[PDB]
């Protein structure tokens, strides 16, 4: 967020970090996550959107309520644009984001 | 271009004695006399001291009081142009008051009306005495009002309890001199007495 | 190649000779009086100074690949440091964030270690760029926004 | 003002300094506005404490009433064990604004307690627990008021500089430039042109006189 | 120094009908066209309106709407500057978003890119239609701005893609793609309302 650059790193593809980061976000309904969802919706770098989608996916799987919120959030709209978008890696991450929201909507 | 640095104007002002400079801003605001009271000057005020003395001893002093009021109004306008209308001393507010009156009711003249086409001298003398009397009464109230709040901050209250006399002060210029000299001098004197009595009573009532 | 030295009277550019030669030429390397007062021997005001066609000198075959990137980063960081110093003059410097202090120290280092070359310290462009990278590497690799990719990975590791 | 080259330079320097000062004041005002927005958000967030702690205090009061009926009140006012209310003040500085800091009993120093009522422990844990929230709310409100006043003053100064001072100076600079170049430079050429005309007339007269001989 | 006061500049502005006004500020902000929309003007539009309407009678109305949007862009700019985007209404937010999209997608060109090296007037007209018509269709629905933003989030990416279309496919193919995106955007705008 502060740097505004989304790069993959060893703890952003790891589930454990996200589990400890869920609580830190909550300040007005995952306010840090909502700003990150806004960052996923609009980002300075096209490459950042792909790692952003990876990051979101992990929090939603961990937080079922977050997954339903992610579908409502513009991050799902960015994922829909990414689904209708070139670059294989962006499309993979986008598909994984859609599925994460989806698992939770219907039980 | 209106600049007073022109060779004609400089040479003229180097020798002319009395000088009625004009400002384009006042003409823009439909002031009509357009005489900028801050830059104009008259070197002949010294010689006419005898005429003033044999006419009226009050005028030679109320003239200085009015000039001081005008200078203070200019300084206050310069300050408020950046500081803001708030935080002004109630004495400064009383100075801006009756300075607005002097601008819009004494120096201003329509010059195309049955009343402002001509103006006798002592009528202007009574106008100046009334304005200076208002100023002096207001500052006397400011000096002592049975408390600082009751002394100077009461200008807003004065604006209502004394509103009729203020309106009569600003409207005393509307009467044509053709209506008879004793009539106008009597009206001016009656206005002065009424304002004096009213404001003295108000300053002596509740304070 | 001409580097004509021109004296601008009254320390202003409105004078007929500097204003006239501005059009004919394609640059301006100003000597600043305040830097001379600050006792920096080359007082060249780098931020005001510019070359209208400095892009030709920067390249791959000639000079080094990272020339334009480091030049732009130095420019932007200097501006930011000057702005931060001006702010610290009025905000008490207690409220400044970490990045503000980074830019302040970078400005101090750039003024007292980079610009202040000695009268005889000849510097090749390669070691000059090495000094530029030494000053740059203080900021985090992600902070140097103006630097393109594949260059930070090459040089930020020192 | 009198127009001269030195006067033109002084006016240009004054305009440059005014622009720099306006930029600095705008930066300061922006920082103060950011701090004021943060303080307002904090006050809005802590407003809910005045409801939550109030509900807790009400529940504790109901429990104490159910326990001991009517409180003693009067001499000691009962209803509490803590909160020997005494307030201490401190002055912090943010962006040059002397933001006050507040501490008091049960929310800082100057606190004391003795015995208490039956549910006096519960009353302290609920009614006296709202003291910290109240102190935080008061500190936030004081900081917001001070920041609002400072921001208003800074914004007034910045607006005055942008509107009055710079727009006063720039016409002065233009008039000074026009007076010098538009008049003095034009006159200098005209004077020299008339002089050259006089020289040409003298040469022509000399040539004609020589030819007439 | 950019001061449009020198006699050459004044005379040129007095004689020249159309002034395009390249701005160094846009160049600093990496703008390929570098044309400042706030200062440029075309005094010959009144005479050119005959051909403008002959080609497309709605094109002139689209141009007027775009000029109004550009005029409101600075208004929304100081609105965000003084209080922020929070005080903007749903219609105001939609107008601001459409102005930003127009500035960053159509009002700006890419020059160096092969797809945007040359912009045919056909592609320009279809892009202007697909922008202005979508702007209106979103405007009269005022719906929560955030709710509209989430629903149109894919469309915002699609509008950038519509600009990315190459002229190699020919004017009709690019026009049909712009029309298809516009029709899909319109269908989303009316059905979801």
């Amino acid at each position: 967020v502060l740097l505004g650059h989304l790069d993959w790193s060893p703890m952003h593809k790891d589930p454990l970090f996200w589990r400890d980061n869920i609580t830190n976000f909550e300040e007005n309904d995952f306010q840090i996550l909502r700003v990150l969802l806004t960052i996923l919706d609009t980002s300075s770098d096209p490459r950042a959107l792909a790692v952003a989608c990876f990051d979101l996916s992990q929090f939603i799987q961990y937080h079922p309520a977050g997954r339903v919120i992610v579908t409502d959030l513009k991050a799902k709209e960015r994922v829909m644009k990414l689904m209708n978008h070139e670059n294989t890696e962006v499309t993979k991450s986008a598909l994984l984001c859609i599925q994460r929201l989806f698992l939770g909507a219907k039980y | 271009g209106g600049d007073f640095s022109d060779p004609v104007t400089s040479a003229t002002l180097s020798i002319v004695q009395v000088f009625w400079g004009l400002d384009k801003k006042l003409a823009q605001r439909k002031h009509f006399p357009s005489v900028n009271w801050l830059i104009s000057y008259s070197k002949y005020s010294t010689a006419l001291e005898s005429f003033y003395e044999q006419f009226d001893p009050d005028f030679i002093n109320i003239r200085t009081k009015a000039r001081e009021v005008l200078q203070r109004e200019d300084d206050l306008n310069e300050i408020v142009q950046l500081v803001g209308k708030d935080a002004l001393a109630e004495g400064d507010k009383i100075t801006l008051e009756t300075a607005k009156l002097l601008r819009e009711d004494y120096l201003a003249q329509n010059a195309f009306t049955p009343y402002d086409k001509f103006c006798p001298f002592y009528k202007s003398v009574w106008m100046m005495r009334n304005i200076i009397h208002f100023y002096n009464l207001a500052n006397q109230a400011v000096e002592k009002g049975a408390g600082m709040d009751g002394q100077k901050i009461t200008y807003t209250l004065i604006k209502h309890r004394l509103g009729d006399l203020f309106y009569r002060l600003v409207s005393q210029k509307f009467e044509d001199p053709a209506e008879g000299e004793p009539a106008l001098v009597a009206k001016f004197k009656k206005l002065h007495e009424d304002l004096t009595a009213g404001f003295r009573a108000l300053e002596d009532e509740t304070r | 190649t001409q580097i004509p030295i021109l004296t601008m009277p009254n320390d202003d550019i409105t004078h007929p000779t500097p204003d006239l030669t501005g059009y004919i030429t394609e640059g301006q390397i100003y000597i600043d009086r305040q830097l001379q007062n600050r006792q920096i021997y080359p007082p060249i005001n780098v931020l005001p100074s510019l070359s209208r066609l400095m892009k030709s000198a920067i390249g791959e075959g000639m000079t080094r690949r990272d020339h334009s990137d480091v030049s732009n980063q130095l420019y932007a960081n200097y501006a930011i440091g000057k702005d931060v110093q001006a702010m610290k003059a009025v905000v008490g410097e207690e409220a400044l964030s970490s990045e503000d202090l980074l830019y302040l120290e970078f400005l101090d280092k750039f003024e007292r270690k980079f610009v202040a070359q000695g009268a005889y310290d000849s510097r090749n462009i390669f070691q000059s760029l090495d000094l530029a990278w030494t000053l740059l590497r203080i900021f985090p690799r992600e902070l140097l926004h103006r630097i393109p990719g594949k260059t930070l990975d090459q040089y930020y590791s020192r | 003002v009198v127009p001269t080259v030195t006067m033109l330079g002084v006016m240009k320097s004054r305009l440059v300094g005014a622009t720099r000062g306006h930029a600095l004041l705008k930066k300061k005002s922006d920082a103060l506005t950011v701090q004021f927005r943060q303080i307002l958000k904090n006050i809005v967030t802590t407003k809910e404490s005045m409801g939550e702690v109030m509900k807790d205090s009400s529940f504790a009061l109901i429990e104490a009433k159910y326990v001991a009926g009517e409180n003693i009140k009067h001499i000691v006012l009962e209803n509490v064990q803590n909160a020997s209310i005494k307030v201490r003040s401190r002055q912090e500085n943010i962006a040059g604004v002397k933001i006050p800091k507040f501490e008091y009993f049960t929310d800082g120093e100057t606190k004391n307690d003795l015995t208490g009522l039956a549910r006096g422990g519960q009353q302290v844990q609920q009614c006296r627990a709202a003291y910290v929230k109240a102190i935080e709310l008061l500190v936030e409100l004081a900081s917001l008021q001070t920041s609002f006043l400072t921001l208003d003053e800074a914004i007034k100064t910045t607006n005055r500089r942008v509107n009055a001072l710079e727009n006063v100076v720039k016409p002065r600079l233009e008039n000074t430039i026009t007076y010098i170049k538009g008049e003095l430079d034009e006159l200098e050429r005209e004077d020299f042109f008339r002089l050259k005309k006089i020289q040409g007339y003298k040469k022509r007269e000399i040539e004609r006189q020589l030819a007439s001989s």
